[PDB]
RNA sequence: GCUUUACUGCAGGCUGUCGCUGAG
RNA sequence: GCACGGAGGCGAAGAACCAUGGAUUUCCGAAUGAGAAUCUCUAACAAUUGCUUCGCGCAAUGAGGAACCCCGAGAACUGAAACAUCUCAGUAUCGGGAGGAACAGAAAACGCAAUGUGAUGUCGUUAGUAACCGCGAGUGAACGCGAUACAGCCCAAACC
């Protein structure tokens, strides 16, 4: 497919939201990313 | 048009307006259809002018027949703004009544005659 | 911090602009040092640089430039 | 108002371009054209920009590969920052 | 041809997409109309009383 | 003595006789060639207009609207219906043509508000009404002690809420006693039974 | 759901009449 | 900040924090220069209107809102132990629109008929009364009264 500049921005954001809760955040909160999205098992919008 | 049953020659209309102008300065004139209607009804009208470019025509339809059953003479003018200017207004006028002419009672009286003859 | 509001108002319209472009540069170089994984950082400033820039722009607006 | 240049894009590949092709790499505002990038870059580092290549990245930012003239030395321009 | 699984293979057509006005993946790119907010059809926002129980 | 206006009124008591009859026969020819809403410089029935609030002043507007004659232009049922609800031909709208006319005019002038309206006749297939609209934002009106009331916010879209003279009569609010049990204060608060 | 000379109605078609609509 | 890490920083130049007012406030969005799945293309109140210096010069409308409110369109399941009028119900749902509340409102009223009452909402009652109805099932007011709150005016025309 041919993605537009805006679609590309959205996909970029989704990839970024796909990172893990940083280690230090665990220590800072004395103790999960519920928005984890696999490319195969999940489906993005549009 | 529907209330106009005879055509007034250009020259006659000029004499009429002219007379009207000397009437506002020397005698008395009523400007406006409501004030004119009352002249004819009160009998104080000597010569009434009625424009022919009045829209709606309803505003002046009654002048003719009313003038007839009151003896009052009437003359048609083509331009509404000419009658108003002649009467001394900055705006136009659908009808005017020379309420007792002035230094024109002669030309006036004759204009009434020319029209009566114009049938 | 190192740059107070009084000091910004005691500047001439031209000094704020000169000071403004100066802070932007410090900022840009801090980001470059950061982009290069450079550790000689001091987090408190790259944050102060932003606020200082905001103050100056706020004052330039209040004064009419 | 947004600024043209955001920061130098420094990665292994950017180094090779700098050391072997006299090019500098930046993260610029995605609303910036090659021309705006060329100008902004010259005015900030006092150099002569010969060519600019751009790319809208999968990071959501724009990347510009700016080649400098033989008169300028990328290696040096980048070392002062 | 089976109307089930075998007919699922030809589905590579893009219709509903992220809507510019409401953010939902309901902007039908073929019709240029959002099935969720009405964008492209109505200046007013799409909404109906049957979207909730009658007395609520 | 009789006002000049009284003559316009008297002529319109019988639009099918005298000079008026001929004017109409002439006018309608041009009207039938005009659009749905035509702004006119002067009211066809000056007496009626002034009587309803018209003033030769800035911000006062008049427009003639034509609307088809007859019952509801209704589509037949496309699902189950008991005999009582299967009609099409004899069903008529509860809003009179004059009111339809007022709304079509107001929509044409989104910034103006309807003051009142009156009939100017009809031919075999349509009726004409002239609507008087007012510019609530013009200072010549905001300073008129007789019309400024129409400038208040609660008067916005008055025609669409039945606050018009034709609206109120058509709502059954004419009578103050017997017969208005289901109309006053509103049709809706009375459960929609008038 | 379907049918018809089942019951009752509703579109639609035909036809008279009134309005548009006037002169001899 | 939630958020208790690491590093670093700010605060007696009175920070944090709270109140009020101000600044900033990307893009799409009624979305308004034009086009577009939030981007793009070469000055913009697009569109409809009022005024008009007839020039977008001065203005209006658009869309939102928990429900309430006003004006239009308007079912069926159901009840009648079937069903057609009736009933469910002017309900559900749909179209248009206002406000902080709407709407109504100073009698061509009432009609305890009077030597009487005196704008309008609403609450209590009048009363399941009068009235409607395959006179079946069902449906269903008002005047008055006791309260709440109270407020009365402007045009058109005559004559100028
Ligand atoms: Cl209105
Ligand atoms: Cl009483
Ligand atoms: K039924
Ligand atoms: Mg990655
Ligand atoms: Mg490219
Ligand atoms: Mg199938
Ligand atoms: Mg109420
Ligand atoms: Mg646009
Ligand atoms: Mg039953
Ligand atoms: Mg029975
Ligand atoms: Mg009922
Ligand atoms: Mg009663
Ligand atoms: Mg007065
Ligand atoms: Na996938
Ligand atoms: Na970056
Ligand atoms: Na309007
Ligand atoms: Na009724
Ligand atoms: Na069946
Ligand atoms: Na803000
Ligand atoms: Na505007
Ligand atoms: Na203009
Ligand atoms: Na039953
Ligand atoms: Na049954
Ligand atoms: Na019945
Ligand atoms: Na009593």
């Amino acid at each position: 497919g041919k993605k537009s500049k805006a679609t590309k921005k959205r996909l970029a954001k989704l990839d970024n939201q796909n990172s893990r809760v940083p280690a230090w955040v665990m220590l800072k909160t004395d103790r999960r990313n519920h928005k984890r999205r696999h490319w195969r098992r999940n489906d993005t919008d549009e | 048009p529907v209330y106009v049953d005879f055509d007034v020659p250009a020259d006659l209309e000029d004499d009429a307006l002219e007379a009207l102008e000397v009437a506002r300065d020397t005698g008395a004139v009523k400007k406006g259809t409501n004030e004119t209607t009352k002249s004819i009804e009160r009998g104080s009208a000597e010569l009434v002018f009625v424009a022919e470019d009045v829209q709606p025509e309803e505003i002046v339809m009654h002048i003719p027949e009313l003038a007839d059953e009151k003896g009052v003479p009437f003359i048609f003018v083509e331009q509404q703004d000419d009658l108003g200017h002649a009467a001394g207004l900055e705006v136009g006028s659908a009808a005017a009544a020379v309420t007792d002419a002035g230094e024109a009672d002669a030309d006036v009286e004759d204009i009434a005659d020319k029209v009566e003859e114009l049938r | 911090t190192v740059l107070h509001v009084q000091e910004i108002r005691d500047m001439t319209p031209a000094e704020r602009e000169a000071e403004l472009d100066d802070l932007k540069t410090e900022l840009l170089n801090a980001r470059a040092v950061q982009a290069a994984g450079g550790a000689p950082e001091n987090p408190g400033r790259i944050k102060e640089l932003r606020k200082a820039i905001a103050r100056i722009k706020t004052i330039q607006g209040e004064e009419g430039d | 108002s947004w600024d043209v240049i955001k920061h130098p894009h420094v990665t292994e590949k950017a180094m090779n371009d700098m050391d072997f092709q006299n090019k500098l790499q930046f993260a610029v505002d995605d609303r910036a054209s090659k021309g705006e990038v060329a100008d902004a870059v010259e005015e900030q580092y006092d150099v002569t920009v010969e060519q600019v290549n751009t790319q809208n990245t999968m990071d959501g930012e724009k990347k510009a590969v700016v080649r400098l003239s033989e008169d300028d030395d990328a290696q040096e321009v980048a070392s002062r920052i | 041809t089976g109307a089930g699984t075998p007919s699922q293979g030809k589905k590579n057509t893009t219709t509903h997409t992220k809507c510019r006005r409401c953010g939902e993946k309901s902007y039908h790119t073929k019709k240029k109309v959002c099935s969720s907010c009405g964008f492209g059809k109505s200046a007013k926002r799409r909404d109906y009383e049957w979207q909730s129980k009658a007395g609520e | 003595a009789r006002s000049a206006y009284s003559y316009i009124r008297d002529a319109w008591e019988n639009p099918g006789d005298g000079q008026l009859a001929e004017l109409q026969w002439q006018r309608q020819q041009e009207w039938r060639n005009e659009g749905a809403v035509e702004r006119i410089e002067r009211p066809t029935r000056l007496d009626k207009a002034r009587s309803q609030g018209y003033k030769a002043k800035q911000g006062v507007i008049v427009a003639r609207v034509s609307v088809r004659k007859g019952s509801a232009r209704k589509r037949r049922h496309k699902a189950g219906r008991r005999s009582k609800r299967q009609g099409v031909t004899r069903i008529t709208r509860r809003k009179d043509i004059q009111r339809v006319a007022e709304e079509r005019a107001s929509r044409t002038f989104p910034n103006l508000r309807v003051l009142n309206s009156y009939s100017v006749g009809q031919d075999g297939r349509q009726k004409w009404h002239e609507v008087i609209l007012i510019d609530p934002n013009h200072p010549a009106i905001q300073n008129d002690d007789d019309l400024s009331w129409i400038c208040a916010d609660d008067q916005a879209d008055r025609v669409f809420r039945g606050l018009t003279g034709a609206g109120r009569r058509n709502r059954g609010l004419s009578g103050k006693g017997k017969g208005s049990e289901k109309t006053r204060p509103s049709l809706r608060s009375n459960g929609g039974k008038a």
